[PDB]
């Protein structure tokens, strides 16, 4: 088996992984979640809304 | 120095150059003296 | 807000740790009790990456205590730095590995690896942002590689983002005291290739060779071979603890040492290590710490480097010192001697400077090498692996705990395609 | 007004930061807590601000992905100069990744980056353009300062937007992934910067080795002679000068082509005290100084190439008659080689007031002083050989598993290098002379 | 200047061990071990005598 | 002559005994 | 700067050495703990070239100390200046070759080479302009004879354009202590002549005839004898060391006087040598010390100057004076003196000073001169090699530890064209 293909083949092929969408608001840092929080249009879009 | 057979098809992206055909006098008249 | 959870298992990992918390507690000045009594402010304000906080300004290591057998855990704390770590974290079975591999990862193992965890979840979830995982052990006991790599199994797949290390005792390859210890190794690898970021493999008699030749010791034993481990495992974690000029912390070297996500096997080194009659004779300077860096007796692993060539290398520094003296010999090693650095990459040597050395020194650094010589160290317990499967020497330890011979050949396939990974890319 | 924002980026454009914002201190007397010893004086407003109590809080945004190089500033000498929120640090670093500085770890400080630039610009009555500090190799100092100038250019437009990055020298270098980090920064910053004022470390080491009488120079000596330049760049609009050179004329002179922003910036006054007391610096002696290859801060032979423009900035009592004798002869020599298509080459600069020193410093008190910023055709093989880097390693796919697997395409390798290979054409375009 | 401390013979300083048993190399240094038995030979002419009524 | 430096040294005329006042569950 | 690197092999080597670290260390002024205590600043400039630096002041000697028994080097670690060398720098084998040839260069030599070029690696590249290497050993024995031979092969092939320096012992016919000292001599020189660029030739018999004849003494001791190998080892590299009106380095002292490259054999010579009762009673000014340094008495090898023309001469003068009259004597000496000079070079004089002479002494210098009569010293130690060789005599010594007779056969055959090399300028 020829691993110098097969390295590049796992690279090329392949998908990156998206980040989970996370904000800071501190000078010092700190990681919260961006579509918990109430920042973000979450439920607005919901089948439910308006009626 | 080596840069892939695979980057040396590569196009330009500047035409700075009024014509064409001084394009390719110019090239060919500066390899005369190197 | 960098803070790493310590884990160590077997009797191998207990004991480097107790030394590790033993340099760790003096750089940082803490005393056995645990009342930081040192005498600078950049000692205590990165002391979170270690130390937990306990009222009455006591700093509590993160450090969780694994075994099987119950005699390390009273020699733990009986040890002169014993105190230092919470009891709750002391975690233990009751009976012993034996040196079997299938104890510590099927039999004893299950119903510890279930506990153990809990507490590893109570360290772990109480950071507000884990930098990673840190497990020494040894591949030669029973819970050692067992269950040493049965918990790397749970916490990789716990906290898949989180970077995890390893410093693995790998057997010794001419110095033997474990007839088993082939099983164990070759059962062992499989599992750090696949869910380890780093890996240092240490060898007893390259520790020795060093005791020896470098340091000319009368009589070393076990506490000098932890005490040259431990000096790695400060020297690596320098960045993230102390400031410096330009610092590399655990991830960051990471991503520059492995070129590709399976070939994690690094050699450690310390640089600044002279013996005592050889000690007036000695300058402190760097271009003397970065010849004895890159010796091949300085090296804790005993493979030979020339043997094979350096992937990636690199080598963090501690000390008020220049940068313009490391960048140009560190580029003169590469230059004065080619032969050995791979063609593929055309730096092949990360650099990193921390301002505060070691207490004890007034400059001192360490080395991270990912050579393909490492390879040499795998096969060869590979060749003294299929001595003792061929003929099932001590297999019925293992088949009767609930094993099979198709684990002992895919294990041998998982070793024998990375032997394999090494020498592909020392010939491109 | 004439107010200008600064902005470090990464490990080195802090610690570049610490040499900058000390200098401009002791050029306007404000003292480490922020207050000046004295409407009088109103040359800080470029750098500085009032909050009505004599406190004077710098224009500058300090963001970091690694806490511990801006700590050292929240605890310094300088622990009260800085505004807090303007010291800006995350959680962990980008470790050496452009794709952690520009998509997952640089994402996160961006949007507290920009509201801090904002308030930083609406206390701006006028805004000369925005310096931005940074290294090429640094995993934030590539991701971040390149993810921060596409928000800028949607923000800020057209506004001026200059940069000082830290080159990875040809030969000495730090990190292993440096040059992929290299291709990625130049290759989305070619459309958004306006001019890119380049440096590397090898060849100030060599002029902190040869110009000073320092052996082992640190890093602290490299970001006062960085220092220097960014005060002599500005010190123009700062102090009263024959010939005024503002920010938003460096892009004019120095930037013939939207895609070539790379001039070379040298500072040629750097002599040492043992060594000033037997030469003369006369405004002609100094000029020729600014030409020589070996006293060059970028490790490149400019005799390999052609010069396209030069951007003289003289610092002192200098005379503008003997700065114009001194263009002079520069021409009328043969060994320096200007293109067909711009026959003038130099704008020149001056200013009166003469640098202060550092107290304590290598720089000897020069009584006048010269700063050069040339864009070169000598340039090409630099990038010929970070193409030697990037691509000795790509053809292997080495090092990619950390950039792909991480919120990055693959195809982004397969774009970034082919556009910046145009570039090796772009200098051979404009090196040809026209028959 | 600031920094110094390297060059102009500032070589001319401290060995890390000027003698045995100093307060200053402890155990974060790797100068000091345990290893090193400098009452080997006192330990063994205590057992040499040790043997001899036995 | 490293014995402080082995289980907790309570035995005084063999300080390499055992000493499991810990294992020894709760239960 | 121009650092060199010193190598020593054999008992001989190591106790010659150590007298030459006694008196260079005495001449820059060091103490058995090595700190400096001199009276002068000109002492301590280029102390790099045979000493390195450590921290408190000290000089560690620029010296790798090899020998493949440890029994002499136990002396030399606790000679007068034994606490100066680098404990590091002590290599040692378990069991010697003992006066072997085969068993120093294939034997024992084999697992002490890799240790020794580990060393000379580590020590050579911490020098900034490595000037070269310099060796003394002994050409009767098995370590310096057999090992340091192989030692010279592997430092030429890594290090080729730096050049190489050797002093080496030839063993004497008249005074002899080893029965197989012909064959550890005819196996060294073949290996010697086409690996190293200055071999001094040493010989115990004119270092006794110094010592009788002119020192005057009754009783020499070997420290007597590594004293004037010392005084002579010292001079050659003055230049190096100390300022002058007219400098000469070591490339310069060879490349300058050997005139082929295999006319590389030497005649070392150290002049103001007077007797204890004739000390006050002899003026030192330049006729006196070129008379006598010229002279058959002073020689420094078992081989007069005589039996040859002088194909080259080099003096390494010292001390403050004019040089008109070192210009004048040797013109006086040309003049007078024309017959024992080869005729092919008009111009046969080198001349080399120091304004710093050697503590003790106002005026000195160092003789150096090529010459055909070295050809005797190798006809004479073959013509009785020839007749040793011929009846087989100690062969099992040699041939059992790896070796064949036609690593013999050749060494006749380099000791029939050497010295006829030597005979076409007669
Ligand atoms: N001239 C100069 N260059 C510096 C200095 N400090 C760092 N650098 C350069 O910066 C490069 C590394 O980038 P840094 O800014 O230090 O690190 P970073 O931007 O924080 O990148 P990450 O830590 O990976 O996120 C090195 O290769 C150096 O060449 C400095 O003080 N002066
Ligand atoms: N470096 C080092 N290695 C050790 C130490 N203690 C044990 N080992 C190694 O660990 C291996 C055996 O480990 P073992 O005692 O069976 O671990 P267990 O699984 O806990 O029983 C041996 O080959 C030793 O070389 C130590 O203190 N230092
Ligand atoms: N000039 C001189 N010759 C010596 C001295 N010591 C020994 N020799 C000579 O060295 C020869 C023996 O060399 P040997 O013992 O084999 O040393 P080795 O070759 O290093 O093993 C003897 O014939 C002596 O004449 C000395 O101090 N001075
Ligand atoms: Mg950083
Ligand atoms: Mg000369």
């Amino acid at each position: 088996k020829n691993f110098i293909n097969t390295n590049a083949a796992d690279v090329i092929m392949g998908v990156a992984k998206k980040p989970k969408p996370i904000y800071v608001d501190k000078r010092t840092g700190d990681k919260h979640d961006l579509e918990t929080s109430g920042l973000v249009p979450k439920y607005i879009n919901k089948k439910d809304y308006g009626v | 120095l080596w840069h892939m057979p695979h980057f040396q098809k590569v196009g330009p992206h500047l035409a700075t150059f009024p014509t064409e055909a001084d394009r390719q006098r110019a090239f060919k008249a500066h390899r005369e003296e190197c | 807000m960098r803070e790493i959870v310590h884990l160590q298992a077997g009797q191998c990992g207990n004991q480097i740790g107790a030394k590790f918390w033993e340099v760790i507690s003096d750089e940082h000045g803490i005393d056995p009790t645990g009342t930081y009594h040192g005498d600078s402010d950049l000692q205590l304000e990165r002391i979170n990456v270690y130390y937990n906080e306990a009222t009455g300004g006591k700093y509590v290591p993160r450090a969780v205590l694994v075994d099987l057998e119950p005699g390390t855990m009273d020699s733990v704390r009986s040890g002169p730095f014993g105190q230092i770590f919470r009891p709750d974290n002391f975690v233990f079975g009751q009976s012993g590995a034996g040196n079997n591999w299938a104890k510590g990862h099927y039999t004893e193992g299950a119903e510890l690896v279930d506990s153990v965890l809990d507490v590893v979840r109570k360290e772990a979830e109480s950071c507000d942002c884990l930098q990673g995982f840190q497990l020494t052990h040894s591949l030669g006991g029973g819970t050692g590689s067992g269950m040493g790599t049965l918990l790397i199994s749970k916490i990789r797949e716990e906290y898949p983002d989180r970077i995890m290390n390893t410093f693995s005792v790998v057997p010794s390859p001419k110095v033997s005291d474990t007839v088993v210890e082939p099983y164990n190794a070759t059962l062992s690898v499989h599992q750090l290739v696949e869910n380890t970021d780093e890996t240092y493999c240490i060898d007893n008699e390259a520790l020795y060779d060093i005791c020896f030749r470098t340091l000319k010791l009368t009589t070393p034993t076990y506490g000098d071979l932890n005490h040259l481990v431990s000096a790695t495992m400060s020297g690596v974690t320098t960045c993230l603890r102390f400031p410096g000029q330009l610092n590399a912390d655990l991830r960051k070297l990471a991503v520059n040492m492995v070129p590709f996500p399976r070939l994690h096997f690094f050699m450690p080194g310390f640089a600044p290590l002279t013996s005592r009659g050889s000690q007036q004779y000695r300058a402190l300077t760097v271009p003397e710490l970065t010849q004895q860096m890159f010796d091949a007796k300085n090296m804790m692993a005993a493979c030979d480097p020339r043997h094979g060539r350096y992937l990636t290398v690199a080598a963090v520094f501690r000390g008020r010192m220049s940068m313009k003296e490391v960048d140009e010999q560190m580029l003169n090693v590469q230059n004065k001697n080619s032969s050995y650095f791979v063609e593929w990459i055309p730096n092949n040597v990360k650099t990193a400077v921390c301002d505060i050395p070691p207490r004890g020194l007034k400059m001192s650094a360490t080395f991270i090498g990912n050579s393909t010589a490492i390879q040499e160290l795998f096969k060869r317990i590979s060749e003294q692996f299929t001595a003792m499967f061929r003929r099932k020497a001590f297999l019925h330890w293992y088949t009767g705990e609930g094993m099979d011979e198709m684990e002992f050949t895919e294990a041998e396939s998982n070793m024998n395609d990375l032997v394999s990974e090494y020498q592909q890319y020392q010939d491109a | 007004m004439r107010e200008c924002i600064s902005v470090h980026v990464g490990q080195a454009g802090v610690q570049i930061g610490n040499a900058c914002w000390e200098l401009y201190c002791l050029e306007h007397g404000i003292q480490p807590d922020g207050q000046m010893p004295s409407g009088g004086d109103d040359s800080f407003n470029t750098f500085f601000s009032e909050t009505g109590a004599g406190k004077h809080v710098p224009r500058a945004v300090f963001v970091d992905l690694e806490p511990t190089v801006i700590d050292e500033v929240r605890t310094g000498t300088y622990r009260q100069l800085f505004h807090p929120e303007q010291l800006i640090t995350g959680k962990e670093d980008a470790a050496n990744n452009y794709a952690r500085g520009h998509y997952t770890i640089g994402k996160e400080l961006i949007d507290l980056v920009l509201d801090r630039i904002r308030k930083l610009a609406d206390q701006c009555t006028g805004l000369q353009g925005f310096l931005i500090f940074h290294s090429f190799g640094g995993g934030t100092g590539s991701g971040f300062t390149s993810l921060l100038m596409e928000r800028l250019s949607v923000d800020y437009g057209k506004k001026s937007k200059l940069e000082f990055s830290i080159y990875p020298a040809p030969q000495v270098s730090t990190a292993v992934v440096e040059p992929y980090n290299s291709i990625l920064t130049t290759h989305t910053t070619l459309e958004h910067s306006d001019c890119a004022f380049m440096v590397d470390n090898e060849a100030i080491y060599d002029i902190c080795r040869r110009n000073l009488d320092i052996e082992r120079p640190t890093y602290t000596n490299l970001n006062r002679l960085i220092g220097q330049i960014v005060s002599s760049i500005t010190a123009s609009l700062r102090f009263d000068g024959a010939l005024n050179v503002d920010l938003t004329e460096f892009q004019t002179n120095l930037v013939p082509y939207p895609r070539i922003h790379f001039p070379l910036a040298t500072y040629a006054p750097v002599i040492s005290a043992e060594k000033a007391y037997h030469e003369q610096l006369s405004v002609a002696e100094i000029t020729n100084a600014c030409f020589e290859p070996a006293n060059q801060m970028v490790k490149c032979d400019p005799r390999h190439g052609k010069y396209m423009a030069c951007c003289l900035l003289y610092r002192g009592d200098v005379v503008p008659k003997d700065v114009n004798a001194a263009i002079a002869t520069i021409k009328t020599k043969r060994t320096i080689q200007f293109v067909d298509w711009c026959p003038t080459g130099f704008k020149v600069g001056i200013n009166y007031q003469p640098p202060t020193v550092v107290p304590g410093g290598d720089l000897a008190k020069v009584q006048r002083a010269v700063c050069m910023l040339s864009n070169t055709t000598a340039i090409a093989e630099a990038w010929a050989r970070l193409d030697h880097k990037f691509d000795l390693m790509y053809a292997k796919r080495a090092f990619v598993h950390w950039y792909v697997g991480e919120g990055m395409e693959e195809g982004e390798f397969s774009e970034a290098r082919e556009d910046m290979a145009a570039l090796e054409k772009d200098y051979e375009e404009v090196g040809m002379d026209s028959v | 200047e600031f920094d110094l401390s390297d060059p102009l013979a500032l070589k001319k300083d401290r060995p890390a061990r000027q003698s045995d048993y100093d307060a200053r190399n402890t155990i974060s240094g790797m100068q000091k071990f345990m290893g090193e038995d400098l009452n080997f030979h006192l330990r063994k002419k205590f057992q040499e005598e040790q043997n001899r009524e036995w | 002559e490293r014995a402080p430096q082995v289980s907790n040294i309570r035995t005084l005329d063999t300080p390499f005994r055992k000493n499991c006042s810990f294992s020894t569950p709760v239960p």
